[PDB]
């Protein structure tokens, strides 16, 4: 089992039976085991949301950056206009995304309460781990093994180290994600956080 | 028990028995009765020692060479003025990195000793190294001279930890003569030398 | 000593330590940004 | 209460040499001694800080200070 | 209500130049380049920034010439009282967490009240630390149960 600190004794709540462990909590947040389970979920959920987040405010500047297209960047994404106003594709998320998430939470409450379809009673998804669907949410069936599931942790955690990165980027020097990495490139000792 | 002392004919403290290394029974104001407080203030001094013969070594060496006519370096006190390809800050935000991770190595082990005697990626290799502060293994002994006869090692530990000593009265005395007379320290020995009666205050 | 350490961590000792650390802290933020009112961040 | 005697025989001399020191470095004496009359005698002087200097009037003799 | 912006006070700017001219009435009691002269003058130039820094914010003076402050929530006066009230809260909410949090570990012990004469300063450290994230830990420690006795 890995150790975030060679010489430091883990604490004990951490069993090593959960995905992507490492021992580390050096202020002890998950001493009582019932907020463990809620942490995790939480983790879990905002590694894939912030992963989607940074692929998606990425991707599209290096594809301008270098030619293919022509869209602007991930902060000034708001001026543009669409077809219809903020407030009605607002409107549209708010109650689209108020199914999902109760059916999310209902889940967390009670594991295997919401399996069955509400419209036809027919269809449902397998038994399994709350956190984890399975079933029509993995549709090449795919091998859920623990090696997996501790490459997805990880993969979160790096998104989400990333994305703070990107917003502080922003918010200081004023610049683009990507053309900050060029600027880098060009003189690596004379362009740092150091100078600005 | 029949050691020579710092101050002969006096009695040395009970805490001191004379198996460390470079012992002499010098302890007046106690600073150290708790075995914990030996320990660390042991490792302090061992590591004290060793970066002053480092840095000793770099001060009067270049500096004779340079009076001698070998080089033109300049004087060690105005070091930090000199032109460089980089910001200072930048070169002691990497210097911190670096050291930070060797420093934080070196206290994993003194705290558990024997936690960080393996490579983290190539399990194969590994340290020899017994006892705290001594790491050995290739990559810091390579000549074997540390593994032997405990009289052998005792004796070389205890002529180490002399030259540090000397090493760091000598490093804090270069820095004092060159903040009071204004000079180079070989300047100095050589006004010292030229007439030793009058050239002092 | 044990006995200095001891006696350091008494109560009004490490009190008088942390009010004359917080009282350098304050004066040094006060003479930093003198005449405040409102926060213009 | 021998020794407590010297105790407090020890504290009365370092508030004397506080006080003698004090008029040596941070007071008007000598301008005072070629004016006694005219002259506010000052051994005080207060820091900048969060506008306290207020207290530092003008005693006369080219100083400011509090009066003592 | 009836205020005015400091910027177009006539009384704001009557106070500034009556306190100017008080303290140039001493300047002309020294040599200009004297130590009492040098330190007079950098009380003018902190008096103009003062001023105009009390200017540049939008604050409201009433008939007085004096800034009030306006803590009914307006969004263009939240630096007057909401910011500064949630780092208070948040401090005040390390220090009382901090606090509690030491207690508890120490009740346990045979003679717990010899712990609260001589500070463990080795087991304080360590929960200071923990102070940082108490909001979290007090929403968590609610909704357990385990808050109140
Ligand atoms: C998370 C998140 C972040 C970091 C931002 C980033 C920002 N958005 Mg925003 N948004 C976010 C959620 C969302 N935005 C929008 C749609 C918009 C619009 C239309 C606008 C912003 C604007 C802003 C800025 C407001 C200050 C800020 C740079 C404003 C802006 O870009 O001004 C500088 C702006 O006009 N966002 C939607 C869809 C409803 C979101 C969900
Ligand atoms: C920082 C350097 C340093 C350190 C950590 C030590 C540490 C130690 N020495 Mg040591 N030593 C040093 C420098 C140092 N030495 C030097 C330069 C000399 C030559 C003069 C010696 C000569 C010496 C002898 C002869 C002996 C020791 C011994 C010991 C051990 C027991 C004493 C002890 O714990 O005191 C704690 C030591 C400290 C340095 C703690 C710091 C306390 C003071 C306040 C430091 C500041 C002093 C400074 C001059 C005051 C500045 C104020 C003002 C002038 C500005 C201990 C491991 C004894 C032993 O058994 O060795 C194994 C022994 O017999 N030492
Ligand atoms: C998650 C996530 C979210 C919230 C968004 C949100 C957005 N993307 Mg987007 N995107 C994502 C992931 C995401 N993307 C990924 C994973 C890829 C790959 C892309 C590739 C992509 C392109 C190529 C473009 C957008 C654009 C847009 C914006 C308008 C399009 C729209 O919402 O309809 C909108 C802010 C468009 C945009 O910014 O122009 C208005 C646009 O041209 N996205
Ligand atoms: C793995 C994530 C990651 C990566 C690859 C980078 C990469 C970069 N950052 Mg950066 N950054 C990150 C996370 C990251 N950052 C986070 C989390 C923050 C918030 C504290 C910042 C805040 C930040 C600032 C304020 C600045 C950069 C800048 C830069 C660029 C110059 C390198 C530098 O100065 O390092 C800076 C590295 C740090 C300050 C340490 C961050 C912690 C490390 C990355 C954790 C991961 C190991 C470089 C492309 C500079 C720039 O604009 O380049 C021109 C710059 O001014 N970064
Ligand atoms: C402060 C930064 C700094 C700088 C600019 C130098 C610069 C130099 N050192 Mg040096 N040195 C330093 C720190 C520094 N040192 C430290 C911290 C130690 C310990 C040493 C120990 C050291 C040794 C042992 C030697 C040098 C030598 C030299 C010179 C040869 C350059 C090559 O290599 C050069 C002028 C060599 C020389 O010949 O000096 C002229 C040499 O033999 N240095
Ligand atoms: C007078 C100077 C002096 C002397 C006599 C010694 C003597 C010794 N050192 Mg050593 N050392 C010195 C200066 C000195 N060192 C300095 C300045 C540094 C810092 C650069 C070190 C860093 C150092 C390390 C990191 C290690 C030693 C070790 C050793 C011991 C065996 C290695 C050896 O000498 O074989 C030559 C090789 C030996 C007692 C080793 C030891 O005791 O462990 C077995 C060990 O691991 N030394
Ligand atoms: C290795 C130790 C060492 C050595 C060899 C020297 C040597 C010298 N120092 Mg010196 N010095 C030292 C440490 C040392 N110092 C320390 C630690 C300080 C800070 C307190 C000073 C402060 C100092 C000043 C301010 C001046 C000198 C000067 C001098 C030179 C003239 C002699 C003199 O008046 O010294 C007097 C030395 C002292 C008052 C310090 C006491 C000696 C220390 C404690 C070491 C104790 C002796 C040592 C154990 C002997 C064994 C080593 C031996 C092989 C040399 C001479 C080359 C003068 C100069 O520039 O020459 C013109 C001068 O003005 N030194
Ligand atoms: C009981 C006697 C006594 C008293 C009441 C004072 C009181 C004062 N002294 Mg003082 N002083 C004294 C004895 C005393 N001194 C002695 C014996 C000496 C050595 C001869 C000094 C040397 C001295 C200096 C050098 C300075 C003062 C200063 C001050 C003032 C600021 C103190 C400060 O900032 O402390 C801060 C808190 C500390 C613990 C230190 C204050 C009015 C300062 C002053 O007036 O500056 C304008 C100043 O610079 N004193
Ligand atoms: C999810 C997430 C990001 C979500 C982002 C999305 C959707 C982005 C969307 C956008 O791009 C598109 C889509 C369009 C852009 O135009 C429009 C926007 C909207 C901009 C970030 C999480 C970001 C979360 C972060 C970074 C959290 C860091 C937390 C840490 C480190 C905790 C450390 C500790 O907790 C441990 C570690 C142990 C504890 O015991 C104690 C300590 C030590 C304290
Ligand atoms: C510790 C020290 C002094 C020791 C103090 C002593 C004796 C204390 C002794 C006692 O405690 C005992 C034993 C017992 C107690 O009962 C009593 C006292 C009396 C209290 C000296 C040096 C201590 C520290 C030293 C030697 C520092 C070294 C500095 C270096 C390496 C500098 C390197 C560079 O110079 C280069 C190479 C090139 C330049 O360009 C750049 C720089 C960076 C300047």
């Amino acid at each position: 089992k890995g150790e975030w600190l060679p010489g430091l004794a883990s604490p004990d709540y951490l069993t090593g039976s959960l995905a992507g462990d490492n021992g580390f909590d050096p202020l002890g947040l998950a001493e009582d085991p019932e907020n463990l389970k809620w942490f995790v979920q939480a983790e879990l959920v905002n590694g894939r949301w912030a992963m989607l987040g940074v692929a998606g405010m990425l991707l599209p500047e290096v594809f301008t950056k270098i030619g293919i297209i022509n869209v602007p960047e991930w902060y000034d994404a708001g001026k543009e206009q669409y077809f219809a106003s903020s407030s009605t594709l607002f409107v549209i998320e708010f109650i689209l995304f108020h199914y999902v998430e109760i059916r999310r939470w209902q889940d967390i409450k009670n594991p295997g309460s919401v399996n069955q379809d509400p419209i036809f009673k027919q269809y449902s998804l397998p038994k399994g781990e709350v956190g984890y669907p399975g079933g029509i949410f993995n549709p090449l069936n795919f091998a859920p093994t623990q090696e997996a599931k501790e490459k997805e942790l990880a993969n979160g955690r790096l998104a989400m180290l990333a994305f703070l990165g990107f917003v502080v980027q922003h918010n200081v020097t004023g610049k683009g994600p990507f053309e900050n990495l060029l600027q880098h490139l060009s003189d690596p000792w004379h362009n740092t956080i150091v100078q600005t | 028990p029949d050691r020579p002392i710092w101050f002969p004919g006096s009695t040395p403290p009970e805490w001191l028995d004379g198996s460390l290394p470079g012992d002499f029974g010098f302890d007046p104001l106690g600073l150290s009765s708790d075995p914990d407080s030996l320990k660390w203030n042991v490792q302090a001094e061992i590591v004290h020692c060793r970066w002053a013969m480092l840095g000793a070594a770099g001060i009067f060496i270049p500096e004779f060479l340079t009076k001698i006519g070998i080089l033109n370096t300049p004087s060690w006190y105005t070091a930090g003025e000199q032109e460089y390809f980089t910001d200072k800050t930048t070169l002691f935000v990497v210097e911190l990195i670096l050291i930070g991770w060797a420093e934080g190595r070196r206290w994993a082990d003194i705290i558990k000793p024997g936690s960080v005697n393996t490579d983290p990626v190539f399990p194969n290799n590994k340290l020899t190294g017994t006892d705290v502060g001594y790491p050995g293994g290739l990559w810091f002994d390579p000549l074997g001279w540390g593994s032997g006869s405990p009289a052998k090692l005792k004796e070389l530990r205890t002529k180490e930890i002399k030259n540090g000593r000397l090493a760091m009265l000598a490093v804090m005395g270069a820095w004092f003569q060159h903040i009071y007379t204004g000079t180079g320290p070989i300047d100095n020995l050589f006004a010292h030398l030229a007439d030793p009666g009058h050239a002092t205050i | 000593m044990r006995d200095l350490k001891t006696y350091l961590s008494v109560a009004p000792v490490l009190s008088t330590l942390w009010f004359g650390s917080l009282a350098g802290l304050l004066i040094e933020i006060n003479r930093l940004f003198p005449d405040a009112l409102t926060f213009p961040f | 209460v021998f020794s407590a005697h010297f105790g407090q025989l020890s504290i009365i001399f370092l508030w004397l040499s506080g006080m003698y020191f004090h008029g040596a470095r941070f007071s008007n004496y000598e301008a005072w001694l070629s004016d006694p009359t005219h002259i506010g005698p000052s051994a005080q002087v207060v820091w900048p800080i969060v506008g306290q200097e207020i207290l530092n009037g003008d005693v006369g003799g080219g100083f400011r200070g509090i009066q003592i | 209500s009836g205020l005015t912006p400091c910027k177009d006070s006539k009384q704001f700017a009557k106070r500034e130049k009556q306190q100017i001219k008080k303290l140039e009435s001493s300047l002309k009691l020294y040599a200009p380049e004297s130590a009492p002269a040098l330190a007079l003058n950098a009380q003018i130039e902190k008096t103009k920034r003062r001023f105009d820094n009390y200017g540049k914010y939008g604050l409201l003076c009433g008939s007085d010439g004096l800034p009030h402050l306006i803590v009914n929530g307006d969004q263009r006066h939240w630096g007057e009282f909401i910011t500064p009230g949630i780092l208070f809260l948040y401090i005040a909410g390390w220090i009382g967490w901090v606090g509690r949090s030491y207690l508890i570990a120490i009740s346990g012990e045979k003679k717990p009240a010899m712990k609260e004469i001589i500070i463990d300063v080795p087991l304080a450290s360590r929960i200071i630390f923990r102070g940082f994230i108490w909001p979290v830990a007090a929403y968590r420690e609610f909704l357990n149960g385990d808050l109140i006795a």
